């Protein structure tokens, strides 16, 4: 404001709020594997 | 990686 010594001092401004929304998404892979492939590869096909 | 009778897969 910068008041003055007499003037009757008046209010000032408050900001205004905002808000902003994060949907909070998700992300999914399904790889199909066959069970028999799975108990007869020499590499850890899970963990690959 | 599935289906072991193909090579490719």
């Amino acid at each position: 404001g910068w008041a003055s010594e007499t003037a009757a001092l008046s209010e000032t401004a408050t900001p205004q709020i905002d808000r902003i929304t994060i949907p909070l998404h998700e992300l999914a892979a399904m790889p199909k594997a066959s069970q028999r492939l799975l108990d007869d590869s020499a590499f850890d096909i899970e963990t690959w | 990686a599935l289906n072991s009778a193909v090579a490719a897969e």
